[PDB]
């Protein structure tokens, strides 16, 4: 069953053991019963954590449901698979990426009044070799200055600093002019339209990049771990893989009653199902009713 | 029969806001004590208010909360 | 027995999903009463 | 009325998905032709009977839009349901906030405090957290307000449900909203955040909402 959290979560949700959740709550509600009452309660804190862990429990069985497009040429295979990780994240609730790492930026940094200090605390979200191609840039104008650089903008030291800080984005390849006109809107929506346009295909340049070297990553993870087992004896694998296989069945059979572990041995059942089914007819593949 | 203290909030504070202050400082001093006040503003403190009496300090700061908070949660989740 | 479904038989399986959500029904009610029971 | 008339007569070449966003899509326009609305919901109807579970919750949600607006009656197994996933569906866009959305909602519950009479921070915040009583569905309406008997309901509408032109009206679908919950008890004053956040300061913004209240029930 679910707490209302989750299936509040689920509608506009298209997984399918999410879906069946969703199903047999609305055919509840149809049959007399009556809906709970959404709490407005559990503070800013509770409330932003549960957002974490309920979009968690969309995102995950919706990311083994993509397809990888390993091994495969062209960009379409790309942006299809980037394009269903934008519509997955937004069936969990994110916002557009642009939209959700801006808002990650202005968490950390609300209270960061030196630009030293929101690049150290943006730290972890900025590629590393651009947060420091931003640290000879912060200390080449701290020499004109000879005082720290604040985060204002009015600052006349600011502009020093986004004079040449604006160099390194052209340098690294992203047009920041570009950026910067799409999210100050314009007057006209002829000339809003002109950067709109010139915004996404930066944007579709970038969501594609970082899944294609997301992929990239994949095939060469995946090219690491065959060459390493290509290099056994045949033995040394299926008694290798026998143990694996023993050890997180294990794992599973004695956590008894929890509600992960025998929804883990209803799927070992219905691995050796699709075996047993495709052993029958193995022209067809598996049986559905249909 | 005065206590010295200084407070130490993320913004100027209201003729109210002084007011609901004081009466929970007020059961952190063992006596009727008047405590006088000091003001200050921290922004990097995220809103609240930090009490400092000079040989103790009490921080009900919404900037130490949000990190208690985050320091009670991964270490929960370690359990689980 | 055999030929399941169709819905039946679309869901990932070894996904986690229910680490998640238990994880997330004993994190979230033992830190619904940390947040009404905290003074520093 | 040329497009209501092939919809009265043409009414069985629909889908039930069809059929809802056909009779939802007239109920907002303001059509009163409710023989087009026996002929829509003659479809969708026998549908949800059948199989509840086959129409997304959006479109059951569409369904009690149409069927409280134009007033056309449902079955009574069906019409306590679609009502019922009204707050399912109102929930679930307000748990998914946009964020922009969030931060107007808590812009405008500050602009409706301080136009009820509170001049000060903590005055506000004990207001904001009085104005999310539960909606009469189950729903969580994030501004109510109560006198007496007498309930106003403030909507803040941010761009997401504004027309991309440039008088920048909102759309459709927040009539859709607000002339539900007009049915349940309340009187829904929109704040369209192309209005409301060109107002320079937050007095100004209590200016837009105190005339935008008035100017809906007089009685607050």
């Amino acid at each position: 069953a679910v707490s209302k959290k989750e299936v509040l979560y689920f509608l506009s949700s298209k997984d399918a053991e999410s879906s069946t959740a969703v199903k047999s709550y609305l055919k509840s509600l149809y049959a007399g019963a009556q809906v709970e009452a959404t709490e407005t309660d559990a503070s800013e804190l509770i409330a932003q954590l549960e957002k974490k862990y309920l979009s968690a429990q969309v995102v995950e069985p919706g990311v083994h449901n993509i397809a990888l497009p390993l091994g495969e040429s062209g960009s379409a295979p790309v942006k299809r698979y980037a394009a269903e990780l934008f519509n997955l994240g937004a069936q969990a609730g994110f916002e557009c990426p642009f939209i959700e790492v801006s808002k990650k930026f202005g968490q950390e940094t609300a209270t960061s009044e030196t630009v030293k200090d929101v690049l150290n605390k943006t730290k972890s979200y900025v590629s590393a070799d651009y947060n420091a191609a931003l640290n000879e840039v912060l200390s080449s104008v701290e020499a004109e200055i000879n005082g720290p650089v604040l985060f204002d903008g009015k600052t006349e030291g600011f502009k020093k600093f986004a004079a040449k800080a604006k160099a390194v984005a052209v340098s690294r390849g992203l047009p920041a002019d570009t950026i910067l006109a799409y999210c100050a809107g314009s007057a006209n929506e002829d000339a809003a339209d002109k950067v709109s346009k010139e915004f996404f295909t930066w944007f579709e340049s970038a969501y594609t990049a970082d899944a294609a070297a997301e992929v990239k990553a994949i095939e060469a993870e995946a090219a690491s771990i065959l060459d390493r087992h290509l290099a056994k004896p045949v033995a040394q694998i299926r008694k290798e893989q026998a143990s694996a296989y023993a050890s997180l069945l294990k794992r599973a059979e004695t956590a008894k009653g929890a509600k992960w572990a025998e929804k883990y041995l209803e799927d070992v059942k219905a691995v050796q199902w699709f075996d047993a089914s495709v052993a029958e007819a193995p022209a067809s593949g598996p049986k559905v009713a249909a | 029969k005065e206590v010295y203290c200084t407070v130490i909030t993320a913004e100027p504070l209201d003729k109210l806001e002084r007011v609901e202050l004081t009466k929970k400082a007020e059961k952190f001093v063992d006596a009727g004590f008047k405590l006088v006040m000091q003001e200050k503003i921290d922004k990097k403190l995220l809103g609240g208010f930090v009490i400092e009496f000079s040989d103790r300090r009490v921080d009900m700061s919404t900037a130490k909360k949000v990190e208690e908070f985050n320091n009670f949660v991964n270490k929960l989740v370690l359990s689980i | 027995a055999d030929a399941k479904a169709l819905d039946e038989l679309r869901k990932p399986k070894f996904s986690s999903k229910y680490l998640i959500q238990h994880v997330s029904q004993k994190l979230i009610p033992a830190v619904k009463e940390w947040e009404k029971s905290y003074q520093p | 009325k040329a497009i209501v008339d092939a919809l009265k007569a043409s009414a069985g070449d629909l889908a039930p998905a069809q059929a809802v966003e056909a009779a939802y899509g007239l109920a907002l326009s303001g059509a009163t032709d409710a023989e087009a609305f026996k002929a829509l919901f003659g479809v969708v109807a026998p549908a949800i009977e059948k199989a509840p579970d086959a129409l997304e919750v959006s479109s059951l949600a569409q369904l009690h839009v149409a069927s409280t607006i134009s007033g056309a009656k449902l079955p009574a197994a069906v019409g306590s349901f679609v009502a019922k996933a009204f707050g399912l569906a109102a929930d679930a866009a307000r748990l998914k906030r946009s964020s922009a959305e969030s931060a107007l909602v808590a812009d405008v519950a500050a602009a409706t405090a301080v136009a009820f009479g509170a001049q000060y921070r903590p005055e506000v915040a004990s207001a904001v957290a009085s104005y999310v009583k539960t909606a009469p569905d189950g729903s969580v309406l994030d501004i109510a307000i109560t006198k007496g008997d007498a309930k106003v309901l403030v909507q803040a509408v941010p761009s997401s449900l504004l027309t991309s032109t440039t008088p920048a009206k909102p759309l459709g679908h927040v009539a859709a909203y607000s002339k539900v919950r007009e049915a349940q008890g309340y009187a829904v004053a929109v704040v369209p955040a192309n209005e409301f956040e060109a107002l320079p300061d937050q007095k100004a913004k209590a200016q837009y909402v105190l005339a935008a209240i008035k100017k809906v029930a007089p009685s607050f």
